[PDB]
RNA sequence: GCAAGUCUGGUGCCAGCAGCCGCGGUAAUUCCAGCUCCAAUAGCGUAUGCUAACGUUGCUGCAGUUAAAAAGCUCGUAGUUGGAUCUC
RNA sequence: CCGGAGCGAAAGCGUUUGCCAAGAACGUUUUCAUUAAUCAAGAACGAAAGUCGGAGGUUCGAAGACGAUCAGAUACCGUCGUAGUUCCGACCGUAAACGAUGCCGACCCGCGAUCCGGCGGCGUUUGACCCGCCGGGCAGCGUUGCGGGAAACCACGAGUCUCUGGGCUCCGGGGGGAGUAUGGUUGCAAAGCUGAAACUUAAAGGAAUUGACGGAAGGGCACCACCAGGAGUG
């Protein structure tokens, strides 16, 4: 369980720091990854030159053309 | 619940599409002493099927109303169920000696 | 099976061994 | 009762000591074991007869307090105690279920059978446990003839007694019926009641030609 | 004939009834109808 | 170990009372207990206790009254200020007409009302309600 | 309960239990208010008065039921010590 | 093999008429033909049929499923039976030692109707385990 | 989910027992867990009984008998119709069939 | 048309020998009649259906539904039932759900948050109700907070009479029949916890099985 | 979900809609439009961060039998936590 | 013999006898007087399989050979059979290593058995047995559990957590990628410990209910089934 002792808050702060890594949403926020292989770089839009006219497919259950680019 | 203030034994209102994959709603209404098998079938209860055809095609109206037992009367059959046996009351007596 | 999962990997990642360790 | 009229004489407990309320089987529950005088060398447990008579005047204490005589419910299922409770509706006024209590009586109210008293009353707590679970999703106490084997699950008023054994517990029931009848203006107290008490007692089939 | 009668069959058709939007529609009862 | 003494009593307390006890014998005996139990008592949640003075740390049996719902610790036994003892009654005390939390100040053993008056505060040993 | 001017604003004040000091719920149907008629010094017959007990359906259903009555019956002087 | 409504209707005639059937299924076929209106005349016959195989069990002893007032009131004689002498009333009343003393705690303890029986030595009052 | 209480063993206060093996199938099953079956017979079945007295030397010679532990395991036990399923209640009589 | 009772609560309360609806919570009695819910509450008593939640049994032939009713009654002031029907069709389950929702009307007590003025606004201490897995807490909340809960239990809490509250709701809430029944619960409790107003010793009277025995 | 059309025409798993569940398989309340209606309003939609939602990081305040989970077990220092008792 | 019995920290432990050291519980009006509880990085032990060096090698038996079976059968079955299986020394430190439930302490239901120590009681048999009590231990039933929980189920608590706090260690954060890549470290090796990310996905999963199904068991019924047959049909 946890401690409780008046003296604990080394302790307390010490697991709680480790813990929170194992949260997918903290550690994807707070590392290199996920930020370097994010294209847009953490931005919020992004301009770019049309190079392709590529349709990809709806999956399943769908049938679809979906009109694509690639920029 | 108009055969029910008109009259004593219940009835069957089923007005919907039996067989169908799509109006496959039977809509069953049932209650109220329904007979199905046996020769007294007949004469108890009488089956009514009509149709109304609406826009969206046409629908069934089967109607199964069972008649009280009204002795000599065109309100019921004027005989009993097979499954009925009623005993008298034993006859009150005091006049033994 | 899940055994028989984790026994390929013994086998595959022993492999790679073999073929990074010729390379050096 | 703790007056000096309402102390047991020598003619009641000469009685207990002859049908055998007293013995009370091999085995004992842990909230009668304030009941209990002291176990034998044959592992019965002796009951005190003086504390069996303070929770039947307690008992019956609670019988007189209801107004009318008929909300008073006594139900007894085993065959020992079957015409004990008929008899005993038949000296005060109350009800009886003698046969086979029927589940939902209590508490169908639609049910044709349908019977709402004041008090209870059965014979066995065990045997009797259909109408004592019933009885507790209504308002109705109880007051049950309860054996050193007996649990007290829903019983309001033990009463320690051997409730097995026809001269055991057809004594009971007699001795309930005149204290009730004592506590009300038709018994004098002085002279002995006239019901003696083997018209309370089962019988087999087999006795009863002979 | 078959020789596994009880299949799909077709692309859009299937061996159950299966409506395009669960009762709803103008043909087809089946949608929400609890306080009537 | 047997650790915090206050607990085992409160906690022997708190049970006995759903078990529906009119007495409960607490094995440890201390002046904390006792002057926590004076609290209680003086309020009307328990009655009176007779302290069992063996050559020991000693025994107490306490009559209950049936009016007390849970009386508990706090572990920690941190300590409260006289502006924070308001966020201490919110969240352990049931209601704000109600229920007590008895601190340790240097004017004694009290509740939490009494050090509002005595304008004192302390650490916290638990709270009854 | 009050309205800090003398007024009782609970539309009903449930019965305590006689043994365990226990609120009596409203849904508490397993409970039993049992009464226990007194009778006269000289003669021990039936007068008129009686003593209430109520008990709770807990109490009752964990087999302590009557053994507070039993108790509240020699505090009363009902039943002999 | 006869079915619940043969079984109903051959139970209340009993209950309501006893005075009149008899034990002959033509016999009992009349009155029943009498006094109740069956529609078929099959029917008629099944009631007639088991309510004469009911007299050969009445004739024998009570039923559980019919009450006629001639075995009830051997029932009610019986039951307010009441012998010349009361079982409890003994003269001469065998105790054990143990019960000797809860007696001797009362206030009476001195009985001449009491013989103080010594229980046998050894506590053998169980049953073997196993 | 736990299936029962006892793990379909008797094992209580134990990290190991010794294994021992089937009759039929030879397979090794724990002492505790295999369903065992003390058979005790005559030698001589009933329909040979009276050939034997027929054709004994002595008087009175009262025939042997022929002691079989047998040890099944649970698949063994089960296909020979030894033990059978039981109810979800009817699983905690633990005493042997009359 | 015209009510017949077939139990003694009922005989009492249609020859006016009880008078308020208190006696017989006061007792504990059942109420096993829903004529007499609203013999005393029928002025002002409006109910609400929660949600109708199809259920489906599956069978040799097909899905058997069945719709449920959560209708929750109350006279908006002390007062509260909820009433669970499942049957065929959705307008019998309604009906019969209401029956029930009268026979489980409860009184629910009111304190105050600090001073006491007027009348009695929210709960009197933080009472909790359970069922299932959803747990709901109704904690005491100042004069003119108003119902700080989600949509579901807020019918619920104004049905009741309760002004004020801070609810906090743990587990899946997302079940509308566990999270209704586990507000109800939570409502159960304020007439069950013992405070120290209610520490005078308890006066018994003549309960109306007793004070009308021979009528 | 979430306040607001079993409307009309067009398309026919196409084009497209859809945060999520889904919709479109020739009679689409979900697509393309007309009409109508709803919400906020000189504003409003979208994208990416951040906060509350989240008691899904739990000191207050979560969990670890079977859903993710107590080291195979024991010893052992730092660390954390430690019976009662002195003027009432 | 052998048990829902004992012991051990676990793994594990069953022929007789002897030797060596150790241990729990009980008994005590003996002694010390807080010396304690739980414990990062450390350390001992640790089934089976596997590795290294010797001894041994009866049975069994990976691999392998062969004979069947089958559409194929390098499987299931059968006949032979290597490494192993046993012992000694030294490594590996892994299991469904499970009560899938950490350790210490307090309060908390009842009943009857069982093993060990102690105490008391009435006889029987030359200590054994019978009836109770106390402490400790492996468990069981009734709890329709005063309570807990999503059930199943739990009184070796999974009870005394919204009425949320006795102390402490390890450890979980949707499912996959993945116990993978890389780095460190350990090992003769096999591998152990430590251990991600890009990317992918709207479910995965727990308990229970109803139905369907079973080359699962029990109990029953018809020539649209069969046995015994009559007519055939092909
Ligand atoms: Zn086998």
């Amino acid at each position: 369980g946890k401690c409780r002792g008046l003296r604990t808050a080394r302790k307390l702060r010490n697991h709680r720091r480790e813990q929170k890594w194992h949260d997918k949403q903290y550690k994807k926020a707070h590392l290199g990854t996920a930020l370097k292989a994010n294209p847009f770089g953490g931005a919020s839009h992004a301009k770019g030159i049309v190079l392709e006219k590529v349709g990809v497919e709806a999956k399943q259950p769908n049938s679809a053309i979906r009109k694509c680019v690639r920029v | 619940r108009f055969i029910m203030e008109s009259g004593a034994k219940g009835c069957e209102v089923v007005v919907s599409g039996k067989l169908r994959g799509q109006r496959a709603k039977s809509m069953k209404f049932v209650d109220g002493l329904m007979i199905h098998s046996g020769d007294p079938v007949n004469y108890y209860v009488d089956t009514a099927v009509r149709h109304v055809l609406l826009r969206q095609g046409v629908l069934g109206i089967k109607v199964k109303i069972m008649l009280p037992w009204d002795p000599s009367g065109k309100i019921g059959p004027k005989k009993p169920l097979p499954d009925h046996v009623s005993i008298v009351e034993p006859k009150e007596e005091v006049l033994s000696t | 099976r899940a055994k028989w999962r984790k026994k390929r990997m013994r086998r595959l990642k022993r492999k790679r061994r073999k073929m990074r360790q010729r390379s050096k | 009762g703790g007056l000096d009229v309402l102390q047991m004489k020598e003619e009641d407990v000469l009685k207990f000591l002859a049908a055998g309320t007293h013995l009370g089987g091999t085995n004992l529950d842990f909230q009668m074991e304030q009941y209990v005088y002291k176990r034998k060398s044959d592992g019965v447990y002796i009951i005190n007869l003086k504390k069996t008579w303070e929770k039947l005047l307690l008992a019956a204490r609670a019988i007189v307090a209801i107004e009318n005589p008929a909300d008073v419910c006594v139900i007894s299922s085993r065959n020992t105690g079957q015409r004990a409770v008929l008899k005993f509706a038949s000296a005060t006024g109350s009800t009886t279920f003698a046969g086979r209590f029927t589940p939902g009586t209590f508490t169908n109210q639609i049910q044709a059978a349908f019977r709402e008293p004041r008090l209870l009353i059965v014979t066995d707590p065990r045997a009797d446990h259909q109408p004592l679970t019933e009885a507790s999703y209504v308002n109705i106490p109880t007051i049950a003839l309860c054996n050193t084997d007996s649990p007290l699950r829903y019983v309001d008023i033990a009463i320690p007694c051997n409730n097995k054994g026809p001269h055991s517990v057809g004594l009971m029931w007699w001795m309930l019926a005149r204290e009730v009848l004592r506590m009300r203006g038709t018994i004098s107290r002085e002279h002995p009641w006239e019901v003696m008490p083997d018209l309370y007692f089962y019988r087999d089939p087999e006795e009863i030609e002979k | 004939k078959r020789e596994f009668e009880r299949h799909s069959g077709s692309d859009r058709s299937s061996v159950r009834s299966e409506e395009k939007r669960s009762g709803s529609g103008s043909r087809n009862w089946g949608s929400v109808r609890d306080h009537m | 170990v047997r650790m915090n003494v206050l607990a085992d009593a409160l906690k022997s307390i708190n049970n006995a009372e759903k078990r529906g006890k009119r007495q409960v014998l607490l094995r440890p005996c201390s002046k904390v207990i006792v002057r926590f139990l004076t609290v209680m008592m003086k309020h009307g949640y328990i009655g009176e206790f007779e302290i069992i003075d063996d050559h020991r740390a000693g025994k107490i049996v306490v009559n209950l009254t049936g009016r007390l719902n849970k009386c508990g610790v706090i572990s920690p036994r941190f300590d409260v200020q006289l502006k924070d003892l308001e966020k201490w009654q919110n969240n352990l005390l049931p209601s704000r007409q109600f229920g007590f939390i008895v601190l340790t100040t240097s004017a004694g053993i009290m509740d939490h009302e009494e050090a509002r008056r005595k304008h004192t505060g302390g650490k916290i040993l638990g709270f009854f309600f | 309960m009050q309205n800090d001017a003398g007024e009782f604003v609970d539309l009903y004040v449930p019965r305590k239990c006689s043994a365990s000091n226990r609120i009596i719920g409203a849904k508490d149907h397993a409970s039993i208010q049992i009464n226990i008629a007194e009778v006269d010094r000289v003669t021990g017959r039936f007068n008129g008065q009686f003593k209430t007990y109520a008990i709770c359906g807990a109490i009752r259903r964990m087999g302590e039921a009557d053994d507070s009555l039993l108790r509240l019956a020699k505090t009363d002087s009902i039943v002999a010590k | 093999v006869r079915t619940k409504t043969v079984k109903k209707a051959a139970r209340v005639i009993i209950e309501k008429y006893y005075t009149r059937l008899g034990n002959d299924f033509h016999t009992n076929k009349r009155v029943c033909e009498e006094i109740a209106i069956i529609p078929s005349k099959k029917l008629r016959n099944k009631i007639a049929g088991y309510v004469t195989h009911l007299m050969k069990r009445i004739q024998r002893g009570p039923v559980r499923g019919i009450s006629i007032k001639l075995q009830e009131e051997e029932r009610e004689r019986r039951d307010n039976y009441v012998p010349e002498v009361s079982a409890l009333d003994q003269e001469i009343i065998e105790v054990d030692t143990d019960t000797k003393e809860m007696l001797k705690l009362l206030d009476f303890g001195s009985l001449s109707n009491l013989q103080v029986t010594q229980p046998p030595v050894g506590m053998n009052f169980k049953t073997p385990r196993g | 989910t736990k299936k029962r209480r006892n793990n379909g063993r008797a094992k209580k206060g134990r990290g190991h027992v010794q294994p021992i093996r089937c009759t039929n199938c030879a397979r090794c099953v724990p002492k505790d867990k295999a369903i065992k079956k003390f058979v005790i017979r005559n030698i001589v079945e009933a329909a040979a009984v009276r050939d034997i007295s027929e054709a004994s030397v002595f008087d009175s010679y009262v025939l042997p008998k022929l002691y079989v532990k047998l040890h099944y395991c649970v698949s063994c036990a089960i296909h020979s119709k030894v033990v059978r399923n039981r109810s979800r209640e009817a699983r905690k009589d633990r005493t042997p069939p009359p | 048309k015209e009510w017949v009772p077939v139990t003694k609560l009922g005989r009492l309360v249609k020859d006016m020998k009880i008078k308020s609806l208190e006696e017989i919570y006061l007792y504990s009695l059942p109420i096993k009649e829903s004529e007499i819910i609203d013999f005393f509450l029928g002025s002002a008593l409006k109910d609400e259906v929660l949600k109708i939640m199809p259920v489906q049994k599956q069978t040799r032939a097909g899905q058997r539904t069945r719709f449920k009713a959560f209708v929750a009654i109350g006279d908006y002031n002390g007062h509260v039932g909820l009433g669970v029907k499942c049957s065929k069709e959705v307008a019998t389950a309604i009906r019969g759900a209401i029956i029930l929702a009268k026979l489980s009307i409860i009184p629910v007590r009111r304190g105050y948050w600090g001073n006491k003025i007027g009348k009695p606004h929210t709960v009197p201490c933080k009472v909790t109700g359970r069922c299932g897995s959803v747990l709901v807490r109704l904690i005491p909340a100042p004069r003119g907070t108003g119902i700080v809960s989600a949509p579901v239990p807020k019918k619920l809490l104004m049905m009741a009479g309760i002004d004020d509250c801070y609810t906090s709701a743990r587990g899946c809430t997302a079940t509308l029949g566990n999270f209704a029944k586990a507000t109800f619960d939570a409502i159960s409790k304020t007439y069950s916890y013992l405070t120290p107003d209610l520490w005078k010793e308890t006066v018994f009277t003549k309960s109306p099985y007793q004070e009308f025995t021979d009528h």
